[PDB]
């Protein structure tokens, strides 16, 4: 809650300002994202076949209709051809990958575990992404939701007076870290930023960050990833040539990451969302429910994607099946409307996000463009040197 | 290091009753 | 290649540029069959053979294999054949060449070797 | 049978109508087509 309380005329005008299609109420303090539980009728919870069948299956068709229309034509085809079947087999792997995501938090077919820890290890396989890393980042992001120096497994925003540290510890804005930094949060690069998590994962390959009762499970865990990179990564090449390699795995690897990218940033950032440190501010259901984003799909991409954008109905019920997410927003914004926010897809939000969102400020508690910041900051230490001339 | 070791001990608590 | 009222023709040429440059032309008008392509090299033994067979028990309703000959040594049978007496600009078959005299001897008889080409030839 | 050359590019006539021309001119009077 940032911009909170105030007539609703100003906050609709920053809604149309920011493209968001809404901006939430008040929420009061001391509550837990799993009470607005207790609303979902007692059915949304159900289990059936074809639903999941058609959610694994349908993506799965997407996926395989792009390589075939890429193989009858391997390499012959032009540069906007080749980027359309990527774009295709990307999207259909972004859907099976929420097949996947599912199975890791156990919520997909709970009747049978084995089978389902082994359709998600299979699944995430082909992305280089082990089963039981992610599941433990996600809880811990679910933990730390918005929350200020914890939630590093999430758009963790980069502050202002570390950025003062930096810019005092590298002497000057000249350094390698601060182009670094500049040039990943201003490109649209930033919108494959998700690459940089997936380094992220394998935490130095290092075993002394685990429970040690669990080892045996971790690196079976890194054992489908690399198996894949060791097998099948080289038969394409040998049977492709580097080009040959560009274009069926490199392509859809890049749009997979777009979307699993954009679908975060743009569903944990806003700049009516402050990032409060705990003991400084923070609660549970108000950053869970207050300081969230819930985007807008056609349902196309909502059937192709699998719900992939739903990301509330299942934090508010951490058990919800998958082919359910939609109905039970419906319930919710029934009773939690006014609290809500919502937006859509537009390149107007993505540009701001770009341009205008880029470094957040704790004083203001929201989102600043880089070089307004970074000539103030310089401005500020402009002004502690006229305090040091003495 | 040991950056994992209470989450998972709680999860295993949990998860396994 | 395909022409009007169902006709179709093989090929075969003496120099593989000739073939590659054919298909060459493919890739002007079809990117597929140019990928689809690949160079055989065979002698005259099986196509003499598939020549004294029923060619409709493959398929032949209009399928004429003729043979292509480069231009070089064409051009230099017509020269031969007009510095003789009678000047014309015209071919029939294939060129082969021979010269008067000569004849390859081996260690039992004496053999005539047989030349497609004036400059081994002489 | 035998196929009739005129070095002019070259053209050939079948008993379609081949022309090499210097590249080549597969005239009629495409190539889509392969053995059954
Ligand atoms: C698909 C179906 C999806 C269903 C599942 C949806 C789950 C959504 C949650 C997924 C969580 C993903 C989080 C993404 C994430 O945190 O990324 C966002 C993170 C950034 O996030 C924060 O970043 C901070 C600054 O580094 C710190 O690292 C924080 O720890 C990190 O959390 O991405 C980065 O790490 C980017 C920095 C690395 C530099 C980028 C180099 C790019 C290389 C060039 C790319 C190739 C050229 C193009
Ligand atoms: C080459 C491609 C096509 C096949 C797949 C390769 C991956 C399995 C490799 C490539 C990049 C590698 C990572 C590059 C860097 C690191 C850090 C490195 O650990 C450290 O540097 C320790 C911490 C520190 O030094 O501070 C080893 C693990 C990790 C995540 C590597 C894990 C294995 C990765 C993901």
């Amino acid at each position: 809650t940032s911009l909170d309380g105030l007539p609703e005329t100003q906050k609709y005008v920053y809604a149309d300002e920011w493209g968001f299609s809404r901006v939430g109420a008040d929420f009061p303090p001391g509550s837990h994202p799993s009470l607005f539980s207790q609303l979902l009728p007692q059915a949304l919870f159900a289990f059936d076949a074809r639903a999941a069948v058609a959610a694994v299956a349908v993506p799965l068709a997407a996926m395989a209709a792009g390589y075939g229309w890429l193989w009858y034509m391997h390499s012959i085809a032009p540069v906007w051809q080749q980027a359309l079947c990527a774009a295709l087999i990307g999207t259909g792997y972004a859907g099976l990958f929420k097949v996947a995501h599912e199975c890791a938090m156990m919520r997909f077919i709970p009747q049978m575990p084995g089978l389902q820890a082994a359709l998600g290890t299979l699944l995430m396989a082909p992305a280089l992404y082990s089963l039981p890393s992610w599941r433990l980042h996600h809880l811990h992001h679910l933990l730390h939701t918005n929350m200020l120096w914890q939630d590093v497994w999430g758009w963790h925003p980069l502050t202002k007076v570390e950025l003062a540290d930096e810019m005092v510890r590298s002497g000057g804005s000249g350094g390698a870290a601060m182009a670094a930094a500049r040039l990943v949060l201003t490109t649209p690069i930033k919108l494959f930023a998700s690459v940089g998590h997936w380094l992220r994962s394998w935490d130095g390959l290092d075993l002394r960050h685990f429970h040690p009762a669990s080892y045996v499970e971790v690196l079976s865990g890194w054992a489908a990833p690399l198996a894949f990179a060791g097998l099948v990564l080289p038969a394409v090449v040998s049977a492709g040539g580097l080009s040959g390699f560009v274009s069926c795995y490199l392509a859809p690897w890049l749009v997979f990451h777009f979307w699993l990218s954009v679908l975060s940033l743009t569903a944990h950032t806003a700049p009516h969302i402050p990032w409060r440190a705990e003991g400084d501010g923070w609660d549970a259901g108000r950053a869970a429910v207050a300081g969230t984003v819930t985007l807008r799909l056609p349902r196309p991409l909502e059937v192709l994607l699998n719900n992939a954008n739903y990301m509330l109905p299942q934090a508010v019920a951490p058990g919800l099946p998958m082919w359910s997410a939609p109905a039970a927003y419906a319930v919710l914004a029934a009773r939690l409307g006014p609290y809500l926010t919502e937006a859509s897809m537009s390149l107007k939000l993505l540009t701001n996000h770009v341009t205008r969102w880029q470094i957040y400020d704790e004083e203001a508690h929201t989102y600043r463009p880089m070089e307004e910041v970074v000539d103030e900051i310089e401005a500020d230490l402009q002004q502690l040197a006229a305090a040091a001339q003495q | 290091f040991g950056t994992y070791y209470f989450l998972q001990k709680l999860l295993s608590k949990y998860l396994d009753v | 290649v395909a022409g009007e009222n169902n006709t179709q023709l093989g090929f075969f040429f003496f120099r593989k540029e000739d073939a590659e440059a054919l298909i060459e032309k493919i890739r002007e008008e079809n990117p597929r069959l140019a990928r689809d392509s690949k160079i055989l090299r065979v002698p005259m033994d099986n196509v003499y053979e598939v020549f004294t067979t029923p060619r409709e028990q493959t398929g032949l309703q209009g399928i004429h294999f003729r043979f292509m000959p480069d231009m070089k040594q064409v051009a230099h049978a017509l020269q031969l054949y007009k510095d003789a007496g009678v000047p014309t600009r015209q071919f029939i078959g294939v060129p082969v060449f021979q010269a008067e005299g000569l004849t390859v001897t081996t260690r039992d008889m004496q053999y005539v070797p047989l030349f497609l080409c004036k400059e081994d030839l002489d | 049978x035998x196929x009739x050359y005129x070095x002019x590019x070259x053209x050939x006539x079948x008993x379609x109508x081949x022309x090499x021309x210097x590249x080549v001119h597969v005239f009629r009077k495409x190539x889509x087509x392969x053995x059954x």
